[PDB]
């Protein structure tokens, strides 16, 4: 049951070692590989995301690509780039320049080779897998451009494994290149078709929470992968760590998702306070739910309140009791059903995990599905239309050897995801 | 379902990986879009996983013929001796307990008086 | 004169870590094996050890290395200790064919050892739940072939019904539509446990406002050493469970009684508190304490079967049958004229250090066929044709191979399971 | 049981001394001959090797060939050469030039029956021979010239010892004189008729050893003898000490070998890794498998997964268990038989020796069988077809005495060894 | 009332090595010969010291100078120790032929001397290989110069096969296809190990993950143990190997008897052990405990003889019996009705300071003839076959001056060999 972290990207990299930085901290564990913690959990589930080599040295199972040393770079010279073989340490030169045709089909392609003999050299090694893990931005010329071609490799390779990305959606308030909306639906094309899952990342909903739920001033990439972290950690570590409802995130797939191209999902973080309410909040399940049904603590900018719930998880951490969890469930499901799918009485699924975090005495994750993420397709698909007619920076792209009506057919199957959604919507 | 991708996945990376054996397989990845089946079984003559021929077993009374390769004609389920399937990390083949055949199954091995000298 | 408790799936496990600890409560019994004085659910070793029979059944190794690695492991042998390795990812299919194929290979070996171990063999007791992977589809695949192999045995589940208000996954009525038609096939006796009624039990009876799964399977299990391991131990009226199977059940398909249990004395109720017996039999008649969220005033009854523990009076009993022929708001049939099995044991309940209940004197079972348990399958079977109208989640099965049309063959499976209670319920 | 080593030429005159190094290194001997060790293991088998002398003094077993001084002036006035004996001193003046038919046919001749007498000097003094071995280069005119006059007369005076060379395969890329493919087919002319079995090396394939995959930077000819070394005394000491597979070279000769012609050797070493992932690493049995079957660690230029193996020999070293080393085999034969000629079920010996080296724990040694050996010799063959129609230099061999159908046949002979490759390759 | 333990190549010494240890464990004996009382193994001096009855064949120096320089060689003789100068180079020709000539000579003169020594010779036991060189060529040397001399003693040899899918050298089948005709031409009894099987036991049975050749002759001389040294050990029923080849061996050419053992407890597996009779006598019939990769499922069982330690009651043997009757999977024939021999010996097993198997109260040794031996010997001449087409490594025999036509002869005497478990196979 073992997961590897394929992280892509300038983004990737920088957002995985954020990750990473709280999984060796998790643990309690030496940045040189040393455990040093002194509990069992810490001790058992090790296999699952650390190597353990001679003389008590774990080994990170985690994959860096990226066609430039730059980011890998601070990260090695860096804390926590001396837990890391230089086996992870994959490049290249030059890099594509936020550029999806050079990174999925001319240059990045040759690289891809290299990683994947490193994943093979991995997947060996491993005694059982359980799915494969990713990390990248939607508009990430090396960070979705090499990890649409990974996924499609690897799924004709290991059609069992739970294929999941953790990619950023674009913010229109975030704009570095033009043609970040050509690489956004270009991916959409194959994530679809590659991916098993993958969730709603804006650092634009993410700016707000730093600011007016958290009351902080300047948030760095650091900070917002911080939170980041403590959500991507929060569900995979309930798969790991023991509890009364064990979610396995092949069971949460099951549960989720209701047809195999609608596996989009809306992250949450419940206890979101800042330091001046520590002294005035009481952390309750009540309180937690009341901050999950919060719009304004969720990782996606949509309106869950103009969508309706298709699915719901509730990630749960920490010593909580059976009834306060059921009957708190099923009051907000009493509250607001007009914001579910009729077809379905219980849109919740509930995950209690008994181990509780380190600090908090309880903790909990939200995990959503609504139909109001066609909202955001909404703002690449009308982005896309005006650059798609006037051909804007298109003679880049033209020279790698790409198609326009290879981009109306990756349009078209982003006007079939919106319309997806209104199938179901009302 | 299906067995077809992962037969697919598996000669192409465990029996018929080489070039030599290249030439080989070009003929059977064509054969296996012209088979209606979704069932594909390998014919092996022992435990050392030598690529004989290809089946196209299914659990009703549809037929066990000899799509490509070098084997009998009919394979009788009291001809059968050993069932098979793939790991995909291991990228070899394991060893399944008795059971009803199905398509969980991914090829076999027959009896020895069976084959001729 | 032997037993073996089964325990499939991260439901019945968690039951089973209570209730072999309820077992040693049975005599005191020590961590290692040590015990004066009973071999019906144990074997004694040579060093005077006992080990117990029971079957440990999870394709996660997680909820066997919370056995493994607790308490009362030297009683526990790695043949009980049976752990999967790949999850059944919460699936019938998967549970019943696809990941239980392999493992199933080695429990039904598992089983025929200690069967050639027993002398005597009264059957066995399954403990699982409806909506599971594992405790739906592997107990799918287990009782198909136990019911093939051992014919003549006593074919016992206790089963954990989903609520229809609070379910933990949204396929646990996708798993239970193909579950309940082999259940009903194969089980000589199932139960429905339905744990919002025992959160009812707890926040007023007990008045416990934070109650976990460890504190729900202590009265659970509580009420199954009463029924489990106190039918062998004697007392005034000395009655096995080869007698219930036909006093209980005299119908082809109908053996899904409901398990109820009213002495429920919180700490602090202990100090106004003077029950008899007819007492005790009237708050079993309440609603409060059914354990299942039902309505037996609206339910036809077809036998009424008591089980007693304790400071017992025959004398006092039969004024009690009379109380309760007095206070009739039953609707008992008419099929039988006045079938009221009554088990006697002398021995007094048992109380857990560490538990919320009180010490008493007596503890009376009260086991009924209902026609009320059809209305908990009419809300199963609502859900489940809302999904098999926007066939969501069919890909799950298809992909594992199950077909459509075995899927509404099943609900008509589980039409002709409420057919059953309707030619119970319009006939008498 | 004993071994006389025989060094011929500039190359194995410099390639033995880091052998002898290792040697006196392996029994912990003082330079001048003095045994300081403290093992009856460094204590037994010091007849194999070393002559003991009055004070404790032990004369290595070894014969120094060149018709030049220069070459033995450096190790006699450099770091062990005294324990050397004069006697192994052997030479003329001047030299060949590394010419072929200067040192086997006119003037090479004159110092064999010297060095021949002080063999037959040596014989007589030793209890009782197991083989004689030999170093030298394909490309070697004192190396080989006079080294195949050697195994001609010894074979027609010891036809029942093991008559093996470590002969150098000429790199394409290490040019010294253009009359080299020349002096490599009329050496294998009569090697293959007078050898019992020989190995191929190649200083090219060991550049890529010591930079890829060691991390080296100026790769010199002691640093790849160095290694050689490691492979030379990787197999003979097995012969030499304990074991539960004590594994005989005469055992191993009938084993690899199943056409009589066809005895050429695939070296391989096993534990290689660099000083940064000497920290990284664990050393298990499935490790250097996984290293044994790698193509980057072969001592000869050649693809073994174009090729096929005949037979496989696997060296051990190292208090290992015999399940580990069983399944690890088996695992192997399990994952790559298309690589395997099909007659045989078990095409991989293996040879366990009790005994574990010095510093490491386990090592390992890969001996391989393949097919892929023609490829280099189709290297020479062509550029001999090259070199044999425009005569370039032919008139410095025309002087000598030597006929131009006599290559021919040399050539026919080199067309022969690559055919009854083909025979049994497919 | 004496006999002679015999060791050829690498892998007979390796056993004794073990075994003689073994013989030590018997009686507390000390290194140097003290021992307070027994003499069949031994020739008891003068001093009050007793030497072996060991033959120590080897041509390499290297095994015997492990034997001359360890422990224990204060009882070993030079007498004893024979060793040789130049390797047979793993070949039957140089063993049988060319290199083992020279060593014969000494080596017969050297038993000469040790019969002579004796006073009721009963025979002998050869340790060896079947695809060695010295435990294959000198093997066929010597057992065919013993058969001459002495016709009239016993003739066994307990011989390790090489797998078929392990196997450290090629010549393994090559060298045991003209070993196996000469092999059955002599001897009087002939074993078969498997060690591939016996890895099978180690890793489950005793969990023992790494194991060497040293912890694989703990666990076999353990059985010979029991086999040679406790059948002169007095019991409630004691038989000898004399009785043992009348009774086991009915046929002319038939001597290859399975020899099983299946108690086999590890260290923490005799904390939950309680094992009768009966179901060690189960645990003999599994496949995991032949000692030899076969299925004895489909082969034809023309004996059963049991051989008995420790804690044994006769009337529960009667029980077993009945047991083993009632549990037919067995395939019996019908040539002999229920000849089921039994060896009984009122001494408890001995268990190893330093090895990995628990003390326990009794041992259960089997021999059984099966059909399914000549599978494994299908598995031999199908290699053999292949290497006979392609003719590879037959100028290493040429070159010793061997016949191919004596190659395929014995072939044919390998077909001869498959034809009369062919004859008892179909005939019935
Ligand atoms: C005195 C004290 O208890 O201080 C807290 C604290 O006050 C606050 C501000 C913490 C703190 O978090 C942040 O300030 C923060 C900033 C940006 C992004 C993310 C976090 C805290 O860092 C976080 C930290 O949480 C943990 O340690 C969890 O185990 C968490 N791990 C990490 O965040 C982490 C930090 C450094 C290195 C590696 C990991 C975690 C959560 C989910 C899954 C795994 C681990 C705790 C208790 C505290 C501090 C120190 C201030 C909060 O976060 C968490 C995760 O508890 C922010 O919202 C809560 C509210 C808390 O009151
Ligand atoms: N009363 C009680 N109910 C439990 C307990 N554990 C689980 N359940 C119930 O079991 C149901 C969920 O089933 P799962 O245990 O997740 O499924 P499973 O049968 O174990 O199989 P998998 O899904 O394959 O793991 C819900 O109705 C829970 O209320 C427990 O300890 N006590
Ligand atoms: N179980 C076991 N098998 C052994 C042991 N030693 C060797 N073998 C087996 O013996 C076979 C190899 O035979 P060798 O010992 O090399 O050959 P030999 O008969 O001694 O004769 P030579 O080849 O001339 O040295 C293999 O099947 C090994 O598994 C041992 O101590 N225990
Ligand atoms: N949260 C976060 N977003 C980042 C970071 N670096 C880049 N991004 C976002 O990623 C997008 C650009 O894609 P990126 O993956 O960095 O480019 P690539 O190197 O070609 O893969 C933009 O939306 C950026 O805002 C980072 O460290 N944190
Ligand atoms: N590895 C290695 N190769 C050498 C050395 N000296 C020469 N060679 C190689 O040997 C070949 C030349 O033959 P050489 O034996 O030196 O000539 P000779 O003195 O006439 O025998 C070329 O391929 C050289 O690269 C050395 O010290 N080490
Ligand atoms: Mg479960
Ligand atoms: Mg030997």
């Amino acid at each position: 049951r073992e997961i590897v972290h394929i992280q892509a990207g300038q983004c990737g990299n920088q957002i995985g070692a954020k990750f990473w930085e709280v999984i060796s901290d998790e643990h309690g564990i030496d940045p040189t590989g040393s455990y040093h913690g002194d509990s069992d959990l810490q001790l058992e589930r090790i296999n699952v995301y650390y190597n353990e080599a001679a003389g008590n040295k774990y080994v990170p199972r985690a994959i860096l690509v990226d066609l430039e040393p730059g980011t890998m770079d601070s990260v090695r010279s860096g804390p926590f780039g001396q837990i890391f073989r230089p086996d992870n340490f994959v490049f290249g030169q030059s890099g594509a320049g936020n550029n999806w045709a050079k990174g999925h089909y001319t240059e990045g392609a040759e690289l891809v080779d290299s990683v994947l003999d490193v994943v093979r050299k991995e997947s060996e090694s491993c005694d059982c897998l359980q799915g494969f893990q990713l990390t990248h931005s939607l508009g990430g010329g090396t960070g979705s451009g090499m990890g649409t071609l990974l996924i499609s490799k690897i799924r004709e390779e290991y059609p069992d494994r739970i294929m999941n990305t953790f990619s950023v959606v674009p913010s229109p308030k975030v704009s570095d290149t033009v043609v970040e909306p050509y690489n956004a639906t270009l991916s959409v094309h194959q994530l679809v078709e590659n991916t098993d899952e993958t969730y709603c990342i804006d650092n634009e909903a993410l700016y707000d929470i730093c600011f007016r739920t958290l009351k902080l001033t300047t948030p760095t990439y650091g900070d917002l992968n911080h939170l980041v972290s403590a959500t991507m950690s929060g569900v995979t570590t309930c798969l790991r760590f023991p509890g009364q409802l064990n979610a396995d995130l092949r069971k949460l797939a099951v549960n989720m998702v209701p047809f195999p191209r609608l596996h989009f999902f809306m992250p949450g973080f419940a206890p979101l306070t800042s330091r001046g309410s520590q002294q005035y909040r009481a952390l309750t399940v009540p309180e937690l739910t009341q901050q999950m049904f919060d719009a304004k603590n969720m990782m996606a900018a949509c309106d869950p309140r103009h969508g309706r719930y298709l699915t719901v998880a509730a990630v749960f951490r920490g010593r909580m009791s059976m009834k306060e969890v059921d009957e708190q469930m099923l009051n907000v499901q009493n509250k607001n059903s007009s914001y579910f799918v009729e077809w379905i009485p219980n849109n919740v699924k509930t995950a209690v995990c008994d181990i509780p975090p380190r600090g908090l005495k309880m903790s909990a994750t939200f995990i959503g599905n609504s139909t109001a993420i066609q909202e955001l397709f909404k703002r690449i698909s009308e982005q896309f239309t005006a650059m798609f007619r006037r051909k804007a920076f298109l003679h880049w792209y033209t020279g790698e050897g790409m198609d326009e009506m290879e981009f109306t057919e990756a349009e078209s199957n982003m006007n079939d995801l919106v319309s997806e959604y209104q199938q179901y919507q009302d | 379902k299906s067995n077809k991708p992962i037969i697919h996945n598996a000669i192409s990376h465990c029996c018929l990986a080489g070039k030599v054996n290249e030439p080989h397989k070009n003929s059977i990845l064509e054969e296996l879009e012209k088979c209606d089946a979704n069932h594909y079984i390998i014919l092996f003559r022992d435990a050392g996983c030598q690529f004989r021929a290809l089946y196209c077993y299914y659990p009703d009374t549809e037929e066990i013929y000899k799509l490509t390769g070098t084997g009998p004609k009919n394979i009788t389920k009291k001809m059968i001796d050993k069932l098979y399937k793939y790991s995909s990390d291991r990228k070899q083949f394991n060893l399944i307990p008795a059971k009803t055949m199905s398509v969980s199954v991914d090829a076999l091995t027959i009896h020895n008086h069976l084959w001729q000298p | 004169r032997e037993c073996i408790s089964i325990h499939v799936g991260q439901a019945g496990v968690q039951i089973g870590n209570a209730c072999w600890e309820l077992y040693c409560l049975e005599h005191g019994i020590q961590p290692d094996g040590q015990m004066p004085s009973f071999n019906t659910f144990f074997s004694e070793t040579g060093a005077g050890k006992h080990v117990p029979r029971a079957v440990f059944v999870d394709l996660e190794p997680t909820v066997i290395d919370e056995v493994r690695t607790g308490t009362y492991r030297q009683l526990f042998h790695p043949e009980q200790l049976i752990t999967g390795k790949e999850d059944a990812a919460n699936n019938y299919a998967r549970g019943h064919y696809t990941i239980g194929k392999e493992i199933i290979d080695l429990v039904l070996d598992r089983i025929r050892k200690l069967a050639d171990q027993c002398t005597g063999l009264q059957g066995f007791s399954v403990f699982h739940s409806f909506g599971g992977g594992t405790g739906s589809g592997f107990t799918s695949l287990l009782m198909e072939r136990l019911s093939v192999d051992y014919g003549k045995k006593s074919k016992l589940e206790f089963s954990i019904y989903p609520a229809p208000q609070v379910s933990t996954a949204v396929v646990e009525p996708y798993n239970s539509i193909l579950t309940t038609h082999t259940t009903l096939e194969h089980s000589d006796c199932a139960f429905m446990v339905d744990n919002e009624a025992i959160y009812d039990i707890c926040r007023r009876n007990l008045d416990i406002e934070r109650p976990t799964y460890t504190n729900l399977n202590r009265l659970i299990g509580q009420i199954v050493s009463s029924i489990t391991a106190s039918l062998r131990f004697d007392g005034a009226l000395n009655v096995d469970l080869t007698e219930f199977q036909t006093n209980l059940v005299p119908y082809p398909r109908g053996h899904f009684p409901l398990a109820t249990y009213a002495p429920v004395i919180s700490a602090e109720k202990a100090y106004h508190e003077q029950l008899s017996v007819a007492e005790i039999t009237n708050a079993c008649f309440e609603p409060a304490n059914q354990m299942v969220k039902c309505d037996p005033r609206h339910g036809k009854y077809m036998a009424c079967c008591l089980l007693y523990r304790g400071d017992v009076v025959p004398k006092d009993v039969n004024a009690a049958i009379a109380t309760i022929k007095t206070k009739r708001t039953i609707q008992f049939v008419d099929w039988c004229p006045t079938g009221f099995k009554v088990g006697i044991n002398y021995e007094p309940p048992t109380v857990v250090p560490g538990g919320d209940l009180a010490k008493v004197q007596r503890a009376v079972c009260m086991l009924s066929n209902t026609t009320a348990i059809a209305e908990a399958w009419a809300r199963l079977d609502h859900k489940f044709d809302l999904m098999y109208a926007k066939r969501a989640f069919v890909h799950w099965y298809v992909g594992e191979g199950m077909e459509e049309g075995e899927f509404s063959e099943a609900r008509e499976d589980m039409a002709a399971l409420e057919k059953d209670y309707e030619e119970v319920g319009v006939d008498s």
